[PDB]
């Protein structure tokens, strides 16, 4: 890619996907259910 | 043959045709969300987020006084060792439904932070995102409806949004209710 | 509210319920945002955002 | 088509029997050990996980699943994120639990510490247990209640080999970079 | 040749360190168990053992071996002796015990007890449970004492998932016969 | 079971086998997990007897629920005659009965 | 009740018999049985047993 | 199949339809009719 000033020198910029999980986690997560659906506003 | 029905007094309505231009809101306001994001300081679990460059969002693609049946919203987010994403509210109106959603970014955080600790100028790109959908089906309005009483639908599925967010978001902020969710379960009350 | 991350600990899942909820109130309010002298919901065709 | 049978009848029941999936995996034990070292061992290093009890990865519940992972992440100073992984496999009545824990080089953890220098490190390798249950060929005459006796008999048998695998004076070598076994005298 | 490095070292430590070997390996969890549904759990009938405790049959104090066996002989009524075996293995920094016990048909065993007849029967099968600890790959820097560690720390990866293997209610199914795991909701 | 107690286990030649008990218990539901078939299920076991299963099934879906109750039999003339006679074989069931009850 | 064995007593038709309509009973028990607090029958889409 | 031990020596257990009368009865048998249904419960 492009070019910028290091320390070392000269150095080219990179782009990696090191170091990043995307790892997820399963939905398997009990919820609320609301014992009854309030519609006051309408 | 002779056939046996049913009978309710009335006719088959005449509907109107859906040829209406609607108000189109020229920037769209994300204050709650945004609030809420500075007071858990923009980290949950390892999902971290960026700052907004405006509570609301100018509009990218809607050129006043121009009809648009899509447009978006959209707002740059940045942070430390972050790379700069957008946010992004999206409006599609078309044949009486009009819908809205919301997307927001998130980035690793442990990456963010082994970078931030470890003095590193890498800067991190979004790992993922979170969306919300909002949708009003008003077509079909009868031919007797008039303008004025066309305001009063407009309203009337206003207070009907109203009433299904906080159905969404209703409950006890002890207990799960949205994220991972799996299946529901009524408390035994 | 799908595709949490790995460790997400469970009792920030409760503050991402609550940044979605919030979320929820911001899409309603620009839903119905608008001034009531002008349509805005119903028999929707189009949309059109005023000069000034 | 009825026959009577004189001497053993060998017929074995279909393994074709749900059994239960834990909706977390506990690893109590192993991390409070780490806590007690301190997340380190002479040259191996480890990371602190985000959690004791590991959530469900690529598990749905009512969903059947014949292979299923607990993951959590392990953070460090100066480490990159390392997933520590749980997967139980169950298949054909024979299940298996795995447990892989990754390490570091604390030498160069350490190093870049005392040197003030930008560096991070990632995981040098792992350390892993298995365990295995063979649980298949259960008999005719059978029934459920009787199966549930079987499991507890396997699960014990369970706790026995681990009792078996671990005894011995900690003062003494018994388990890593193990070359064979040596009995005692007297 | 000397050299220094920068970054991680992954020299690993040579898997050539002998190990302790039990002089006997204790059963009481299972024959407890066993004496407790007096050896019969449906179609299949047990052998009751000599001894709780298994002696070596092919160790010899203070000579290596990479595969040593524990036995003991199960007798019963209308039975013929037959041995249950604790296997264990030590090879290349990886240790594994296996425990093998068999069973009887208990419909022969009961039709000729109910006979009065001069039969006996042999065993019908077996069930068995593996044990493994993947203990190769120490790294250069540690010592002894820190190797001690390491034995404790895999110890207790190893309760962890005897632990996560035999989790679950009584209630319900949870290891013989199984087709697949599913997780309950809420 | 209370009445095959009553009559001994045995009418015609058909010779019927103890349960294990008089509740069955389920073979393949687990709790919380959401079954639309299920099967509880009990040993029989008799003097010159192979065992033998009888099976309570449950089936719920598409708003209709039924419930089916399988027992089996065996031939007594096989095994009064190995009784009598002191032979050591066990019989396999020679058939079974079944009743079947649904609400839609 | 098809299929009784051949030997099967005129008399001992009647044992089967009743214990038909005992298995019956014990049928339509298992299908109702169930506490009337919670759902058992109408607009069935699957079962769910309780854990305790 | 499995061997055991018989008093002739070691002896391989057999399994055989020898003895077994499956045979069945016709289904011929007039059966009662009630003269009326009792619907009391419902």
């Amino acid at each position: 890619g492009q070019l910028y000033m290091g320390q070392q020198g000269p150095v080219q910029s990179s782009r990696t996907t090191f170091g990043v999980n995307p790892d997820r986690q399963a939905n398997a997560r009990p919820v609320y259910l609301a014992p009854a659906a309030p519609m006051e506003n309408t | 043959p002779v056939q046996s029905s049913r009978t309710t007094f009335g006719v088959n309505p005449d509907r109107q045709a859906n040829a209406r231009p609607v108000y189109l809101a020229p920037a769209a306001p994300m204050e709650n969300t945004y609030t809420y994001l500075g007071s858990i300081q923009f980290a949950a679990g390892r999902h971290i987020f960026g700052e907004p460059a405006s509570n609301v969002l100018p509009p990218q693609n809607i050129v006043p006084g121009v009809p648009t049946k899509h447009g978006e919203y959209v707002t740059t987010n940045t942070g430390d060792r972050l790379m700069a994403s957008s946010t992004t509210v999206t409006r599609d109106v078309s044949n009486g439904r009009t819908k809205v959603s919301i997307d927001i970014p998130y980035y690793d955080r442990n990456a963010v932070e082994t970078l931030k600790a470890s003095a590193i100028p890498g800067a991190v790109a979004p790992v993922g995102s979170f969306k919300v959908n909002v949708e009003v089906l008003g077509g079909g309005v009868l031919t007797g409806t008039d303008a004025n009483a066309q305001f009063a639908l407009d309203e009337l599925l206003s207070n009907m949004l109203m009433d299904a967010a906080r159905i969404a978001q209703d409950g006890p902020k002890n207990t799960a209710r949205l994220v991972a969710a799996s299946h529901g379960v009524m408390p035994q009350a």
